[PDB]
């Protein structure tokens, strides 16, 4: 049963005119649905409402076409069409007793407007440091009044759409933050200069929105209380706290983040760099001055960490984005004391990577039903039950084979899962041993735990590890009705690569001076002093091996025929990864690949 | 009447659990007048008299046998002989690998009270009550031993605290039954 | 040549089980399966069988009808024959009473070697095997982590796993009773076809009268301790 100390997480809390039923709150987050895939939006949020979350928010929700994020996908509330589409989500969230919230967004020059082609407006004219070809027009006084009116009209549409909670969004350096922050705001009139003047845009917006919908909706605000950039942007104990004091009477609930837009992996901290609770030192500064309920995200998945921040008085509410994606049912599982059923977010940011690429639906490393609830009918916690006594053999217990076993066992099937490996997890066991990636092990820990419990209740199923490798004869004679082959992949040993699709002459990882990732991670093969990594992969392997090797004292050079760590731009890991490689003295040679290798030397070429 | 502790040693050294058992025995007496006898068994067990001449020990019987260290046939024969000669109310063995080798054999023959891996012992008036685990340690199980004049317990190590300081026990030596054991200890690895 | 492996079907409890009377946990919260140490016992017998020519491996268990499920698993995992001993009067038989029961079926079977697990996962008496040795009057060793034995020899060499990981070699007369420790080998897993074939096999049922015992020899009434109370600490 639930630990009595977690009872606090299930106490209601008032926010203006509305009541949260418990302290579990899904802050606004992208999913790749917006107002364009109303099925996906309504299923994704409503499964979490069924799962016990007290409030579910849309992602950033454009108030007008001159804040259009195309090629990235935002929600929109521009007209009656959008009101109909989003109301599917509010109706569905209400069916499970949760509040529904919308996040009113205007991006200034950060929105590249590739669909609308309209001109964004801003406190001063700048080219966005994130969208570097996108510029805004400087706002005159009427412009300011016009954009304020956009917020008002969107907030009235939001009430029509059935939302309970309406945000003025001033985090990730969007428009209210731009007026606040002298990095953007160069004005010398009464909206620039002193704090009072810099806050005036966001304060008037809040007053107008509260005036229009406040009797009916909680007015929340999301605030990047510190840009984590040092002086020169917003700092929590300089402008941050003082702004909270100025706005406190207008806000029903504070939702606090850190960081800017170009580097918002400081907010959505990758486990590679940040532990659960990494934001606390900045976030707790808000309750030092606010009299209103406060939340601030921090990759919260553990109820022990959750009651800590509430009992100490650092936050009232547990805000979550990623934990709610990994486990829509995290709150119900805490409520029922089913702690070992919690599917814990690994902080890989693959979910975000989809959004960042611009256009595709979200996917999730832990939760293979994220994005699939509506379009495939896949509920994360409900499984169609088999009507036969079919048995399935599964060769390999890596992420795919172990997922297949888990789902088949939850579906009532007899399964026999087998692997040569000592533990569940396949290639993820070495991957999670790379520098910074220890939390990626939760993906296999969850499956190891679940499989062990499913065997206790599915009595004809079996797990066999440390086995002799299955042969074709072993499979054919095994006695299963269906067989799944999940035997994995390996890194190439002969130089085969995406540029030429052929081996490289002289490449051979059986030679004493050449190694694959697996040989490096195994740790047995000796490595010399001067290391060259030859890279044709754009995700984490080459950078992570470079980190591991330079930290162990090697002199490392990366020769990359593809854009090094390109995919880490999308996971938001790229900036701290580059800082890490720089401070470790890893040398990079971009735009080169290799035509032949020999003992102790290789021939490289410029790709252009 | 008497409480019998069977001490334990290996490769020349007394195993500290021996002191914990003296601890337990002393905490269990139903009167200052009850006496704790400790026995140490081995061909060279006279060497342990110094380490066993400690607070709580009223009699130290050294029993010499065939084996230097633990052997199941020797120990069973030796302990049955100690029990018959000292008629103790309670005999305390460590719950140790050595004791697994013979403890339950002592009980099978005899109809003595027997419980293993005991972590609470107590008298409730005149009935001995022992607590051990159940269902993979998820419960405590309290047991008693009706009409049993001799109860044999094995005791979980690192639970009972040893007495402090030295003692002045009457030492005796005896010989094991010279019967040849059906096993032979060879080397340690 | 015959190796007889005594096996036990152990109880595991669901969260959050309840004490029923105060004399036990409520049955509804109990799941039964093959004692973990018995996989290693059984494997060692199968190693011996597979290392030579002709060795009958028989498994034997004292308990009610539900035990059939665990003896079947043994058949699937290599055992040649399975025997179940029972009478309702044996409920509440302690480790020493079960040792007596096992002794009388072992005599009926007349094996060359007896293997027991070091302890059961549920009650962890660490007593039943060695109680069997005492009633059989057979040489015995407890906590065996290595076994050198060839069928028909007089004479086996074991290693005892002591506190702190250290091992002691012991030469032991046969026939002997050995209690087998975790880690001695790598127990095998039967395949679905193995299990299906095990399903066709008989479980031989043996009563107390069959082994010269009666209601008066068994049960809680004949045991060396008496449960006063179970509680969650
Ligand atoms: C998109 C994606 C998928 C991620 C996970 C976060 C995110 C996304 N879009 C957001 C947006 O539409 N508006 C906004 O205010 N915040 C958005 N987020 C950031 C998210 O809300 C959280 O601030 C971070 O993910 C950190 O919280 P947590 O994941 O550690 O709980
Ligand atoms: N013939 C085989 N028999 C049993 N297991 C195998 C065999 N070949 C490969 N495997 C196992 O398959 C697993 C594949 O896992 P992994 O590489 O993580 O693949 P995936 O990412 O698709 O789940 C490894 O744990 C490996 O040991
Ligand atoms: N009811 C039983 N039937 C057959 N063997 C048993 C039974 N109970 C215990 N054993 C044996 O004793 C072993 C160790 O358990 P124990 O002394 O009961 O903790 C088991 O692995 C079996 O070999
Ligand atoms: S993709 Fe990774 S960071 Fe995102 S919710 Fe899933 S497990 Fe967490």
């Amino acid at each position: 049963a639930r630990d009595p100390k977690h009872d606090i997480l299930f106490e209601p809390i008032q926010i203006g005119p509305k009541t949260l039923r418990n302290r579990f709150y899904q802050v606004p987050h992208c999913i790749g649905a917006g107002s364009d895939k109303p099925g996906f939006q309504s299923a994704h949020r409503s499964v979490k409402a069924e799962g016990g979350w007290a409030a579910l928010n849309t992602e950033y929700c454009s108030i007008n076409p001159e804040s259009d994020d195309t090629h990235r996908l935002s929600a929109r509330i521009w007209d009656e069409g959008d009101v109909r589409n989003l109301k599917a989500m509010t109706d569905e969230v209400h069916k499970y007793g949760a509040l529904a919230g919308v996040e009113l967004w205007y991006g200034g020059a950060h929105a590249p407007n590739m669909e609308s082609r309209a001109t964004p407006r801003g406190p001063s004219q700048y080219a966005s440091e994130f969208e570097t070809l996108s510029y805004c027009k400087e706002m005159d006084l009427s412009d300011i009044a016009q954009v304020q009116q956009f917020y008002v009209d969107a907030a009235k549409r939001s009430r029509d759409a059935g939302f309970d909670i309406v945000y003025v969004y001033g985090a990730h350096s969007y428009l209210p933050l731009q007026f606040l922050n002298p990095y953007y705001n160069k004005r010398t009139d009464k909206y620039g200069g002193s704090l009072e003047n810099r806050a005036r845009f966001w304060l008037e917006t809040l007053e107008k929105v509260k005036h229009a919908v406040g009797s009916d909706c909680a007015i929340a605000t999301r605030f990047g209380v510190d840009t984590v950039y040092g002086p020169g942007q917003i700092e929590a104990e300089v402008d941050g706290q003082k702004f909270v004091e100025m706005a406190d009477s207008l806000v029903d609930m504070w939702d606090i983040t850190i960081g800017d837009i170009a580097e918002w992996g400081e907010d959505a901290g990758p486990s590679r760099f940040y532990q659960q609770g990494h934001t606390i030192p900045w976030v707790k500064l808000v309750k030092q001055v606010s009299k209103k309920p406060v939340l601030g995200v921090g990759r919260y998945t553990d109820p022990e960490k959750m009651i800590e921040i509430v009992t100490k008085g650092y936050a009232d509410i547990i805000g979550c984005a990623r934990p709610s994606i990994a486990d829509p049912f995290l709150p119900q599982k805490v409520e029922q004391g089913r702690y070992d059923d919690i599917r814990v977010c690994i902080g890989c940011n693959v979910c975000i990577s989809r959004w960042e690429i611009g256009g595709p639906p979200m996917i999730c490393t832990q939760n293979a039903t994220a994005g699939e609830e509506y379009r495939r009918g896949w509920h994360p916690e409900k499984f169609r039950q088999t009507k036969n006594k079919d048995s399935v053999l599964i060769v390999g217990a890596g992420p795919s084979g172990s997922e297949a076993a888990r789902v088949l066992m939850e579906s009532g099937y007899t399964v026999h899962l087998t692997d040569t490996a000592e533990k569940i997890g396949g290639h993820l066991n070495q991957v999670a041993a790379l520098p910074g990636l220890g939390e990626w092990s939760y993906h296999r820990d969850y499956r190891e735990t679940q499989i062990t419990k499913l065997l206790k209740k599915n009595k004809e199923s079996q797990l066999a590890l440390g086995q002799k490798p299955m042969t074709a004869d072993d499979v054919l004679q095994y006695g299963a009705d269906k067989v799944i082959i999940a035997t994995g992949a390996r890194w190439n040993t002969d130089g085969t690569n995406c540029l030429t699709h052929d081996p490289i002459p002289g490449a051979d990882a059986s030679l004493p001076d050449q190694l694959t990732p697996e040989q490096v991670m195994d740790g047995k093969k000796k490595i010399g002093k001067r290391v060259v990594i030859l890279n044709a992969d754009t995700y984490f392997m080459a950078p992570s091996l470079a980190e591991k090797l330079a930290t162990a004292g090697h002199e490392v050079t990366i020769v990359s025929g593809v854009h090094l760590a390109n995919y880490m731009h999308f996971t938001l890991e790229y900036p701290n990864m580059m800082r890490r490689l720089h401070e470790l003295h890893v040398e990079e040679l971009g735009d080169h690949f290799c035509s032949r290798i020999e003992p102790g030397r290789m021939e490289i070429y410029n790709i252009w | 009447s008497k409480i019998l502790v069977i001490a334990e040693h290996r490769r020349n050294d007394l195993r500290p659990v021996s002191l914990e058992l003296i601890g337990a025995a002393n905490g269990l007496k139903k009167s200052g007048e009850d006496k704790v006898v400790v026995a140490v068994i081995g061909s060279q067990a006279d060497a342990f008299v110094p380490a066993l001449s400690v607070n709580g020990v009223d009699e130290l019987v050294v029993v010499k046998g065939s084996s230097i260290d633990f052997d199941p046939d020797v120990f069973e024969a030796s302990v049955s002989a100690l029990i018959a000669a000292h008629n103790p109310s309670v005999v305390l063995l460590p719950h140790s690998v050595d004791s697994l080798g013979y403890a339950s054999s002592l009980a099978s023959k005899t109809g003595y009270g027997f419980a293993t891996d005991v972590y609470i012992v107590e008298y409730q008036g005149d009935e001995l009550v022992a607590t051990r685990g159940g269902y993979n340690q998820k419960v405590n199980v309290e047991v008693d031993f009706p009409g049993k004049s001799t109860v044999v317990l094995t005791i979980r190590p690192s639970v009972f605290k040893p007495l402090e300081g030295a003692g002045s026990p009457v030492v005796s030596n005896v010989d094991a039954p010279s019967v040849q054991s059906r096993s032979q200890n060879k080397d340690y690895v | 040549m015959k190796i007889l492996v005594a096996v036990k079907q152990t109880a595991a409890l669901e969260e959050d089980f309840e004490i029923r009377d105060g004399m036990d946990v409520d049955e509804d919260f109990m799941m039964y399966d093959l004692n973990e140490w018995d996989d290693f016992s059984l494997e060692e017998a199968m190693k011996i069988k597979e290392s030579s020519d002709d060795v009958e491996v028989v498994v034997v268990s004292v308990g009610p009808d539900r035990v059939d499920e665990s003896l079947r698993k043994c058949l699937a995992k290599g055992a040649d024959r399975a025997v179940r001993v029972w009478d309702d009067a044996a409920e509440g038989s302690d480790a020493i009473v079960v040792g007596r029961i096992l002794t009388e079926v072992i005599k009926k079977e007349a094996p060359d070697m007896v293997f027991a697990g070091v302890q059961s996962s549920d009650q962890a008496y660490a007593s039943t095997g060695i109680s069997v040795a005492s009633y059989l009057n057979w040489p015995h060793a407890a906590v065996v982590a290595d076994l050198q034995y060839k069928p028909g020899d007089n004479k086996a060499v074991i290693r005892r796993e002591l506190e702190g990981g250290m091992l002691q070699e012991v030469e032991i007369n046969c026939p002997a009773v050995l209690t087998i420790q975790l880690g001695i080998n790598k127990p095998r897993y039967a395949s679905l076809r193995g299990i299906k074939q095990a399903a066709t096999k008989p479980i031989e049922e043996v009563s107390l009268a069959d082994i010269g015992l009666s209601a008066n020899d068994v049960g809680a009434a004949q045991s060396m301790s008496r449960v006063r109370r179970m509680y969650i600490p």
